[PDB]
């Protein structure tokens, strides 16, 4: 139903790319991750790999499996076998084509692995992963209970309208396994189904473009003296930086990508309610955070004297409150405001003396001046 | 590496300004890849150093709301009022209790 | 943003020529003396007289449509107030500018 | 959140004093659970300090 | 032998509860952890889960398996399949009914998982785990050699 | 990491062993990285050879 589910997958085909470490050294594996985005506030990761999955080799809709280019052939394994982690194992959420949506924790790098029919293969790429917790409270995992605040998260819906990327025909793919010295001469299989592009640096015949024919090549002592490329010219590939381009032409178009970042609602912790102690032109606040929580305060005067601090350990702080007004915001709790008025000792009759020092506290900045 | 390294006149505008200090490097011998040099995304750096918002810092208890960009409950100043009321709406004392 | 990187233009036993490309912050450079390798073996026979052209450009991120900052300039602000005015037992909801 | 938030006259005493600032919260729509708010165990905080 | 090993398990039956994340979103799974205690000084964790294990569906003593309520039915799988971790994989020590004793390392949250007959299920709950090292020396793991000092630890005995 | 844990699956419950040893590898160069970059310059270093020689 619709080209979004039909997918350009039928046109593309997964491909291979170099990984920094494949276990014992580097290799040209399809698991290679092209790019990673970490803009979602909920901690989900959107990985772009060199392979494609969600549709099988025949183009049928099957999200249970994943498709990887195993050297000269293409194999498919169940998606549930594929695992990935950064500091701890991640949870795969969804996938479509090149892109993968998973719940990864914080970490310094992303490692993805899957079990082949042999020793398991893995690949790690350096990328800073650090998701901003939703809200003014810095949590590691979402709480059981909380208030609903607006956030931006990666939608799992395959619906795609805005974003798109450029894909184009891949370049010539060298394959030295095509060529051998049958008895003493260069012999190359096409093979059955692929056109064999062969060119020699030495003299004689330097162009083959052999579609389907077993040919012998003289004046080539060793098979190292020749080079051979597999040409498909049937499908497009993502504009990857690890596969060489075709020099003849770059047939290209625009193709949309899944897992768009979209607005949503998130569950956030609620900063514990502090204890409030009253006094003369002063409020005593007993803070007891469950996690690092930002405390922000301001006055309602012309001089706000804005003060803020991330507080993770219990502590009691005192702030001065004038009749002009003082606002209080604590984590995700709705902002509260408190004003101040004449507390004590005031200005009673108190004859004599006494009232002089009582007036000292009322309307300061002067008082002593008049005396 | 600064806020606004990538600018676009409008959301739908295809033309855009880019200043990333992109420098190409020498590739590794025997390895096919496209080496490059670029400044870190200034958007991310600004997001990290974004500082408290105007909504939290605005004086006079002014509250800031978005979409129809507006300021509310700004307790500063005073507003004069003029009331042109017709005499027909006035009531004579003889109709009111004494 | 995302750094758009084109596929390497690798010419075996020869030399390429670079051409202007009209992309934001578009960089292109020619590299010589490369012997690329692939999963299927050595890509190019020759050890010298080899050319590997690397091209890259800067493009907007696909997430930018939803997650972006908008820079505005503001001036000459006007205030709109909502006053509940009752004049002689006439309660109304008034939306009026200042 | 302070040392002695939960007090008991004796070890075997069933009656006890509790001051945890327990506040019930609004549950999530479509989810069965008992939301709550409480101060961190003052015993643990004191043990740390 | 004795009601402690007979267990009220025969009277109870495991149950299901909501987890914050079950992989792709929340769910009502029996793996849900009700509470976690971390008072032992040796680093062992005592988890209370919504399911029960140690006795099979018929009430026979079998510690090799664990019992979980799979929606409308109740299924059992070997206990050795069940794994859990906080920062690194934990080592399960013992279990009885609702409670689980395991050697977990330090971490910010506890994740428990097991393989079903289908995609593996997991559940993470936020709880501060930070075990105080025994003695005046702050170590991560116990040393090969040392002196014997008094401490308080979770006994594995079902008594 | 702060310690090294090694484990393998027997024919029964898996066996593991942890030993305390400070593990902290000095990044190569004047830049303190966690993992090697995709691209960079070649500088001299000292590494463990895998050769059985
Ligand atoms: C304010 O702080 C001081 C010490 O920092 C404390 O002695 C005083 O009691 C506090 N004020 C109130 C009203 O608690
Ligand atoms: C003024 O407005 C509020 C709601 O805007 C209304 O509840 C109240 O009754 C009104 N009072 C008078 C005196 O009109």
């Amino acid at each position: 139903s619709t080209e979004e589910l039909f997918n350009e997958y039928k046109l593309t085909r997964p491909y291979m790319a170099r990984c920094i470490r494949c276990a014992v050294g580097s290799c040209h594996s399809p698991i290679a991750i092209e790019a990673v985005k970490s803009d979602g506030h909920d901690g989900y990761v959107r990985l772009q790999t060199s392979s494609q999955y969600g549709l099988d080799s025949s183009g049928n809709l099957k999200g249970r499996t994943m498709r990887y280019d195993m050297h000269g052939t293409i194999k498919e394994i169940p998606l549930h076998q594929v695992s990935l982690y950064t500091s701890r194992p991640c949870h795969i959420v969804d996938g479509h084509g090149y892109f993968l949506l998973a719940r990864c924790p914080a970490g310094d790098s992303i490692t993805m692995e899957f079990k082949k029919d042999s020793v398991r293969h893995s690949c790690s790429v350096p990328y800073e992963v650090k998701f901003n917790p939703v809200g003014r409270e810095l949590y590691t995992h979402p709480p059981e209970h909380g208030v609903e605040q607006a956030c931006q998260v990666y939608a799992h819906d395959a619906q795609n309208r805005g974003a798109y990327v450029e894909m184009h025909l891949p370049g010539s793919e060298v394959d030295s396994s095509l060529v051998s010295l049958s008895g003493s001469s260069v012999t190359v299989t096409p093979p059955d189904g692929t056109s064999a592009l062969v060119e020699c640096e030495c003299g004689g015949t330097k162009i083959s473009e052999t579609i389907n024919k077993t040919k012998q090549f003289s004046q080539c002592t060793k098979k190292e003296q020749c080079r051979a490329y597999r040409l498909q010219n049937d499908k497009w590939v993502y504009n990857s930086d690890k596969l060489p381009k075709a020099a003849g032409a770059t047939l290209k178009g625009k193709l949309h990508v899944p897992f768009l970042l979209a607005d949503g609602k998130c569950t956030v912790p609620l900063a514990p309610e502090p204890m409030i102690t009253f006094g003369f032109r002063s409020v005593s606040l007993k803070l007891h955070p469950k996690n690092p929580t930002y405390l922000i305060t301001r006055q309602l005067a012309d001089e706000p004297h804005y003060t803020h601090e991330l507080i993770s350990e219990p502590a009691v702080r005192n702030f001065t409150v004038t009749e002009k007004g003082w606002e209080f915001v604590w984590g995700n709790h709705p902002p509260k405001r408190f004003w101040a008025q004449e507390t004590a000792p005031g200005n009673p009759h108190g004859l004599p003396h006494e009232v002089i020092t009582h007036y000292y506290h009322r309307y300061p900045m002067s008082t002593i001046l008049g005396l | 590496g600064a806020f606004g390294d990538i600018q676009s006149r409008t959301v739908s505008s295809s033309d855009l300004y880019a200043n990333t200090n992109l420098v190409l490097q020498r590739p590794k011998a025997g390895a096919i890849h496209v080496p490059y040099t670029q400044a870190p995304s200034g958007f991310e750096q600004w997001k990290k150093d974004k500082a408290p918002s105007l909504k939290f810092t605005a004086p006079f208890g002014c509250e800031i709301y978005t979409n129809p960009i507006r300021a509310e409950n700004c307790a500063v100043g005073s507003i004069p009022l003029a009331f042109d009321i017709p005499d027909a709406l006035f009531t004579r004392v003889s109709e009111t209790p004494t | 943003y995302k750094t758009g990187m084109d596929s390497p233009a690798i010419k075996c036993c020869g030399s390429q020529e670079c051409t202007p490309t009209y992309r934001p912050d578009e960089q292109c450079k020619v590299f010589t003396g490369v012997y690329p390798f692939m999963w299927g073996g050595a890509y190019c026979f020759c050890d010298t007289e080899n050319t590997q052209v690397s091209k890259a450009y800067v493009m907007k991120s696909d997430d930018c449509l939803a997650d972006h900052a908008e820079a505005y300039k503001a001036h000459t602000a006007s205030v709109q107030a909502f006053l509940n005015i009752t004049v002689g037992e006439h309660s109304i909801v008034t939306t009026v500018y200042v």
